[PDB]
């Protein structure tokens, strides 16, 4: 209701509260925006076949809205890319959009790099304790669980582990032990540490709803102005109900946010040093990016990959036709992306010759970030290299204790 | 109308059939997105399939039919120029019968009108001068491998390579060309299989492997003859296997114990020789990816290792075309019926007869397009092209291009103004990918559905709808087919495989594989399952001599 | 059989003008660097640089102003902090950082130019020849 209130919120509707996730309130509010006419378009996933297959959907029409309710885990898509593309970076229309953590990451990055207008989009960001490709979730299913994919009727990840629900029950797997056998989370989703959006201006989820309502209430927290206009306007209007949250629920929800984030950083941890140090880090790049074939996805689908003609397309660069391309090709992105790089896996999960190239990309980035104290996808704050200041460029000059740039600058 | 579609449809440029959305902004394709549901790409797409929808609003696509009216092509309404078609065709046929007409489709083309196509051809006037690029396109290797096994088609699958020790590239650009086929070789390294490259030139897919062999181009039967003489003389060949189910060892044997040093011919030393040799037949699970008699030499290695009818294992050779298997599946072959059904045999030549509704097939062996090119004035004459450009593809374009203008009334169909088309004198706009709603077949034998995503620019048509008006101008009954289902169903009934591959099971994301015979099985990913498809229903090796050109 | 490949951009106000003043006065270092000589090290891109050590510069210098001298008020400081973030590239790529340094040499430093040039050939020298050229084969 203030920018800062945290509360339980559910559905009047009784059809869109059984088919929310939980209460159904990021389903009554993209309804309410859209049929109020605060926003002249909608952006939610919505199952186009079998729950494995999310499809991005803009909804006009208020009543396709409860197709699209529920979440769907194994929808590891990336928003904001889309919206620049399709929608004209939404430069005329007012959208209302459901996002991850990655997904209001990107919303700020393509906002810093001035390629969508946050002024017209709305973000409804859920909390995301990770996502899994629809066929590594086929391969899990058919292999460990021991069940024929297609039983399947809903699956979540909920207390760490892998519930799915078939006709005959319902079974669950620890996804740390899924994640050793070599299945699970995405690689980045495991890195990740994005938990709870506190960028967007709505943040809903099922952590910290306890006790009566453990699965028919959503935990609300309201993040900014807009969205306690229309949190507030929905209340009123009567399509979504509210209750101020519990302390208890606000503090188990803060422990397992924590909990997640050391996850992340063991994750991080393991993952980094098993890629290497010293000239064995090398071999390992320049082994795995020789590669590839240039089909140019990872660029494509980058959101900080703005520019209209790729420096990876300029023949000064990279010969055009050598196919067993350069090393600089991987160079080039890792110089123009990783100040700035939110973890979305975009880039792995789109290459056809398997190559790590989020790995790769996140490694350079958390000590890019250690070394400038620069959080992609938070605010406003410019890149490092489009905002450069007098004073701080003298501090790093005299931290360094040395005339020149050369040495004692790293631990 | 609609913003931001998304419609799901098969990559149609080569024979792996990769899954991908296009993004459709107000009935204009604006984007391909990725699909991460398919099972054969996990969403991921080479430069080709990432730009294909570049081509779709093209201003230079045709629009409406032409006509060559002494001279430059003028405007044609439909009913101007099918009828104008209908009694040409008609009158070609009733003074040279049905030798005089000839028939070819290209292998771009969906399922449901490639079948239709040869539906037209021979229902119609009686002509089995049907045919499609497979001929001319870089592999003849079908007929060989049908020899070999009984069925030409790849054995196994893509993903299934992932269950080898061995994976054997050889003479294969797989990375450059199907390179979400070599895209499981990347996977098969990372797990640490054995791979063994053999191109005569160091490829982007020879750069993978663990070994890599040169050998002096076009020896391909010296060097797998040299290989399968030292498995038989160290005795690592597969007794219970020869012994059960393969015929022809002692001419294997006489064969191949002539090239015990044959550096002469390819360049391969006699240790490197060994190494592949007794790797490959020491392998497990040893899987070969190809890429007449060069094909066989393989049949022969896998028969002779016993290396066929298994997971993880098996031969593929990759096609190359989008829908190259799906039209010799269709019957766009001389000889073949559909489903391979052989017209030399009278049993499925009368269940034709009777499904079809029509009497007196003709049962002789049809003219391929070289066939039909050379002797394209000396007594074939009227030609209906599906969606060839002969004048630019064949070899000898001024020959081809003397040979078409020797002719009586080309039609030709397509969806660009094209270089054969000058010598047409109709031309009957087509629809792409993007307007047909058919499906198309893999590489390995996967069904995939095709879904519309627009609408055909101007007046123009798609095939299972230009067919069948033509055929209702000239009077055939059997093309009341108004929809991809119902040629789709039409086909299923003629054949005996495939009868189980509805589309309420091809809108599953995972497709269907060929051999489907009843509406319950979930498809065969792996040929040879436990017997052949010969007469004994045992696998034949052969010996063949390497001839020097 | 090795000989470093060291190569330097140097900008025109002040360290061009350093290095001229070194020649004048006869400073004598070894014939190991080469220039480029662009106008501010404001021009300097980091793919200049990443293009250097792709093609085999065993070594990278970039010679500008000292803080609060560039000929184009603020140039040298977009430079520093580009060399800043290339010197953790390259440490996160493995190669050897120390590889490339920025040193700040005014219109007026010969003696401290021919300095600079002897320590990069010295640095370089221990370092040996850099591993790009045998990786890519
Ligand atoms: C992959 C994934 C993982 C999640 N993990 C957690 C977790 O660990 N803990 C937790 O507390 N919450 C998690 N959530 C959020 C959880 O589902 C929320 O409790 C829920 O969104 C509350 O909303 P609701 O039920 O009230 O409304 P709903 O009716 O469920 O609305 C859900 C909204 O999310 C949209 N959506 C569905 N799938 C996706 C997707 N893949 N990407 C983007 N938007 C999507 C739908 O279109 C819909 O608008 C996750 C969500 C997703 C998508
Ligand atoms: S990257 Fe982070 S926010 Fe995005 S889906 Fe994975 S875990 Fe969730
Ligand atoms: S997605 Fe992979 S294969 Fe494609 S250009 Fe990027 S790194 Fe290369
Ligand atoms: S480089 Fe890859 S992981 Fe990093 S932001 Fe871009 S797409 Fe996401
Ligand atoms: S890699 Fe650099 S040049 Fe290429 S699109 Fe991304 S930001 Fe632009
Ligand atoms: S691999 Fe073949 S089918 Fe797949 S996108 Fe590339 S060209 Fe198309
Ligand atoms: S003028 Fe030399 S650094 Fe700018």
């Amino acid at each position: 209701a203030a920018k800062g209130d945290m509360l339980y919120a559910w559905a009047k509707d009784a059809e869109i509260q059984k088919k929310g996730e939980c209460g159904g309130a990021v389903t009554a509010l993209l309804k309410h925006a859209l049929e109020t006419k605060m926003v002249d378009a909608v952006v939610a996933i919505k199952k186009g076949k079998d729950l494995y297959d999310a499809v991005p959907t803009v909804i006009t029409n208020p009543e396709d809205i409860i197709q699209t309710a529920g979440s769907l885990h194994c929808g590891t898509l990336l928003i904001p890319k889309l919206i620049k593309k399709y929608l004209n970076g939404a430069k005329d229309m007012k959208l209302a959009v459901t996002c991850k953590g990655c997904d209001a990451m990107a919303f700020y990055e393509l906002a810093k790099r001035n390629q969508i207008n946050l002024d017209n989009i709305i973000m409804i960001g859920v909390n995301c304790g990770g996502s899994v490709s629809p066929v590594t979730a086929r391969k899990m299913i058919s292999n460990k669980f021991g069940v024929d994919p297609d039983t399947v009727h809903k699956e979540e990840i909920d207390k760490g582990q892998f519930i799915i629900e078939y006709e005959g029950g319902h079974k669950g797997i620890k996804i740390d032990e899924l994640e050793e056998e070599g299945y699970g989370r995405r690689s980045n989703c495991r890195r990740c540490k994005m938990k709870i959006p506190r960028q967007a201006d709505i943040a809903a989820g099922n952590w910290g709803v306890i006790g009566d309502k453990a699965g028919k209430a959503t935990f609300l927290e309201i993040c900014s102005e807009k969205g306690a206009n229309l949190v507030n306007s929905a209340q009123s209007k009567g399509a979504l109900e509210i209750s101020p949250a519990d302390p208890k629920g606000i503090d188990i929800r803060a422990k397992v946010e924590k909990a997640m984030f050391n996850l992340g950083d063991e994750w991080r941890h393991r993952d980094f040093e098993g890629m290497g140090k010293g000239k064995d880090r090398l071999k390992l790049m320049m082994s795995e990016s020789s590669k590839c074939i240039k089909c140019y996805a990872c660029v494509e689908a980058c959101p900080i990959c703005y520019c209209i003609e790729c420096s990876t397309k300029k023949p000064w660069y990279i010969a055009p036709g050598v196919l067993p391309t350069s090393f600089m090709f991987h160079l080039i992105r890792f110089a123009h992306v990783s100040d700035s790089c939110i973890n979305c896996g975009q880039c792995e999960e789109l290459c056809p010759m398997e190559i790590p190239n989020a790995l790769f990309m996140h490694s350079q980035q958390v000590e890019i970030e250690k070394m400038f104290g620069h959080i992609p996808g938070q605010d406003m704050t410019p890149p490092i290299h489009a905002f450069v200041e007098e004073k701080a460029e003298r501090a790093r000059l005299d931290a360094t204790g040395t005339d020149s740039i050369y040495t004692n600058i790293f631990t | 109308s609609e913003i931001m579609k998304y419609v799901a449809t098969t990559c149609p440029y080569c024979g792996v059939g990769c899954t991908l959305n296009l993004v459709v902004s107000n009935g204009k394709v604006v984007g391909v997105e990725p699909n991460q549901r398919s099972p054969i790409n996990e969403g991921k797409l080479c430069p080709k399939g990432v730009t294909c929808w570049e081509h779709i609003h093209s201003p230079d696509r045709l629009t409406t039919p032409l006509i060559k009216k002494d001279g430059k092509f003028i405007e044609a309404s439909w009913d101007e120029a099918l009828d104008l078609v209908a009694k040409n065709l008609k009158v070609i046929y009733d003074k040279h019968g049905p030798k005089g007409l000839g028939f070819q489709t290209s292998c771009r083309t969906v399922n449901e009108d490639c079948y239709i196509f040869q539906k037209f051809a021979r229902v119609g006037f009686k002509t089995n001068n049907v045919d499609n690029c497979a001929r001319i396109c870089h592999g003849p290797s079908v007929a060989g491998l049908s020899l070999s096994f009984g069925s030409g088609a790849a054995t196994n699958g893509f993903e299934d390579a992932l269950n080898a020790d061995l994976i054997l590239i050889w003479g294969s650009n797989a990375v450059e060309a199907h390179p979400l086929a070599g895209r499981r070789i990347a996977q098969a390294k990372k797990k640490g299989i054995q791979i063994i490259a053999v191109d005569p030139r160091y490829t982007m897919t020879a750069r993978l492997a663990d070994t890599y062999v040169r050998f002096n181009p076009s020896t391909h039967i010296a060097l797998a003859n040299s290989m399968m003489y030292w498995i038989i003389k160290e005795g690592l060949e597969d007794k219970k296997f020869i012994q059960d189910r393969v015929n022809g060892f002692e001419d294997l044997k006489k064969t191949v114990e002539n090239y015990a040093d044959a550096e002469a011919i390819h360049g391969v030393p006699l240790d490197v020789v060994k190494d592949i040799a007794f790797r490959y037949a020491k392998a497990k699970n040893a899987v070969i990816i190809y890429c007449t008699d060069n094909v066989r030499s393989m049949g022969n290695l896998a028969l002779l290792t016993g290396n066929v009818g298994r997971e993880g294992v098996g031969v593929n050779p990759l096609r190359g075309q989008n829908n190259v298997q799906g039209a010799c599946d269709m019957g766009a072959y001389p000889n073949v019926y559909s489903g391979y059904q052989k017209c030399e045999v009278a049993e499925n030549r009368a269940k034709m007869e009777k499904a079809w509704s029509v009497t007196n097939l003709p049962d002789w062996y049809g003219a391929t397009l070289t066939e039909q090119i050379n002797q394209c004035g000396d007594e074939i004459k009227g030609m209906y092209i599906l969606g060839l450009n002969p004048v630019v593809t064949y070899p000898s374009s001024n020959h081809v291009k003397a040979q078409l203008e020797k002719l009586d009334f080309l039609v030709v169909q397509d969806i660009f103004f094209t270089e054969t088309c000058q010598y047409a004198d109709v031309i009957l706009p087509g629809a792409c990918f993007a307007e047909k709603d058919g499906t198309f077949t893999s590489g390995e034998r996967r069904i995939n559905r095709v879904r519309k995503a627009v609408n055909p620019p101007g007046q123009a048509k798609e095939d299972i709808h230009i067919i069948s008006e033509l055929a209702a101008k000239m009077g055939f009954k059997g093309f009341e087919l108004p929809t991809a289902k119902d040629v789709w169903d039409d086909m299923r009934a003629v054949t005996p495989s495939m009868f189980g591959a509805t589309y309420e099971k091809l809108e599953r994301p995972e497709g269907i594989c060929w051999p489907c015979p009843t509406e319950e099985h979930p498809g065969t990913p792996i040929l040879h399952r436990e017997k052949f498809a010969t007469a004994d229903g045992k696998g034949n090796l052969f010996g063949i001599d390497y001839r020097p050109p | 059989d090795w000989k470093p490949q060291i190569l330097a951009i140097i900008c025109n106000w002040c360290s061009y003008a350093g290095a001229d003043l070194a020649g004048g006065a006869r400073i004598q270092y070894p014939p190991t660097v080469r220039a480029i000589r662009v106008m501010c090290t404001g021009r300097v891109d980091m793919l200049f640089i990443l293009k250097a050590f792709v093609e085999g510069a065993d070594g990278v210098l970039v010679s500008g102003c000292h803080f609060g001298d560039c000929h184009y008020l603020e140039g040298n400081y977009k430079a520093a902090k580009r060399m800043f973030m290339i010197k953790n590239l390259l440490r996160n790529i493995g190669l050897d950082d120390r590889r490339f340094r920025m040193t700040f040499v005014s219109a007026s430093e010969g003696a401290k130019w021919g300095m600079v040039m002897e320590d990069v050939t010295n640095t370089i020298k221990e370092l040996g020849p850099s591993p790009i050229k045998e990786f890519k084969k």
